RNA sequence: GAACGCGCGAUACUCUUUGAACGCACAUUGCGCCCCUUGGUAUUCCAGGGGGCAAGCGU
RNA sequence: AGGCCUGAUUCAGGCCACCAUCGAAAGGGAAUCCGGUUAAGAUUCCGGAACCUGGAUAUGGAUUCUUCACGGUAACGUAA
């Protein structure tokens, strides 16, 4: 005698990027320095592999300042420029002289 | 008599980008893109616009309370009043006919 | 409001029913 | 859950199942074109 | 503009319609 | 329908050889 | 072999992006999953780093 | 060709069907406006003003005797 079940299934299924690498050098053109002096915006050159989170974190770690916003663009010569606007508690000119 | 043009990437007169002309607080005419108008919800039985339900875009219904998109009656927000009334009457009459047919079958099989 | 921290053990769900089924099974 | 065993009736049932499966397979593979359905209609 | 840059060889030999390169056969 | 999916190929073949 | 950079590869007169080319796509530097770890209020959130993913009634 | 659910601990049981992917900067689609500003940048920057999406959470109110609220004949209304 064999005990086999009646209810059978209808289908059978098978059972190197740190703070010193992120920020390469600042931008010291007259427009960038004007932004530093007036708009409280530090202009930096950053690596092409860095996003806004990494740029903000790197600025915070290296320069000990609070970053309000970061706006990045890619320059025609294959390099990335970042505008970092700091919080009103910090003066960008003081950091630039430092 | 100032001429205005699109403010976005699309340069073609497609349904997606439609322009209205408005006078800004600067005293000049400027273009403004208008969104697609919302469509009233329709009854699922007769296709007439549902009464008492606000007309919004599909994703704007996720942000309003349930009273603005339903009706207190049964099937409220899905079917209109007349369709619900027909459904009730039809269901009751069908049940009554089933009872009568069952009685008739019982009688006609009771001969033997 | 002058409270006191503590850890509360919630009552198990469907305890009496499961006990009855186990009793009938055995 | 049936606690029964048959000797040759099981073989007959298995053969019938296999034949039905083959017939269904033939019908499914042949009904790929509507010309066959039209011919089978008449 | 029948051809574009080929990733494997760098030439302007990648047929856009055929999606094949007439210089190195990519892919 | 096509119910043949209830049997994998190897089961079907090994039962066909039984007959 | 190619692209981008300073003969060489971010350690640049260790080995970037690729390529038989390998997580998936690709004329996009587009889209995922898994494990460990660190930071910012932090059990939930966000991000950074490291390492990976081309059963059968047959006997 | 796969995912999910149930279970005082027994791995057992159950549900469902159907195929990757690519293909639109004129199709479908969540949300930003005004004013100012450069030698060269603007719905992107500056000033003001506002929206969308996702997340963790707290407070008030409701959930009216203690347990998922009412009104109008009706269409329907509501802070829940
Ligand atoms: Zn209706």
């Amino acid at each position: 005698k064999k005990a086999l079940k009646v209810r059978t299934s209808a289908t059978f299924r098978l059972p190197r990027l740190d703070s010193y690498k992120v920020i390469e050098q600042p931008i010291t053109s007259e427009t960038a320095m004007k932004k530093v002096e007036d708009g409280n915006i530090l202009v930096f050159q950053v690596s092409m592999k860095a996003n806004k989170y990494q740029i903000k974190k790197a600025v915070k770690e290296l320069y000990e300042v609070d970053v309000l916003k970061v706006n990045t663009l890619v320059r025609p010569n294959g390099t990335k420029k970042a505008y970092v606007r700091l919080t009103a508690d910090y003066d960008a000119l003081d950091i630039a002289n430092r | 008599a100032q001429r205005v043009t699109f403010r976005r990437r699309n340069p073609y007169n497609t349904r997606s980008n439609k322009i209205k002309v408005v006078k800004t607080p600067g005293g000049i005419l400027r273009a403004q893109h208008v969104k697609k108008l919302a469509t009233r919800p329709k009854c699922g039985d007769c296709g007439s616009a549902l009464q008492g339900i606000s007309t919004l875009r599909p994703r704007q219904y996720a942000t309003v309370s349930k009273t603005h998109k339903t009706v207190s009656r049964a099937y409220g927000g899905s079917r209109c009043a007349n369709c619900v009334k027909e459904r009730i009457i039809r269901a009751f009459l069908i049940e009554e006919q089933k009872i009568v047919k069952k009685v008739v079958k019982e009688q006609t099989e009771a001969a033997k | 409001l002058n409270s006191n921290p503590e850890i509360l053990l919630r009552k198990r769900r469907n305890a009496d029913r499961t006990r009855i089924e186990r009793q009938e099974l055995a | 859950m049936i606690k029964d065993k048959d000797s040759a009736a099981d073989a007959d049932d298995l053969e019938s199942e296999l034949n039905a499966m083959y017939s269904d397979y033939k019908t499914r593979r042949s009904e790929r074109d509507a010309k066959f359905r039209a011919k089978q209609a008449r | 503009k029948s051809h574009t840059l080929c990733n494997r060889c760098g030439r302007r030999s990648f047929h856009v319609q055929k999606k094949t390169c007439s210089s190195c056969g990519y892919p | 329908l096509s119910r043949y999916v209830k049997w994998p190929e190897y089961v079907r073949v090994q039962r066909q050889k039984k007959i």
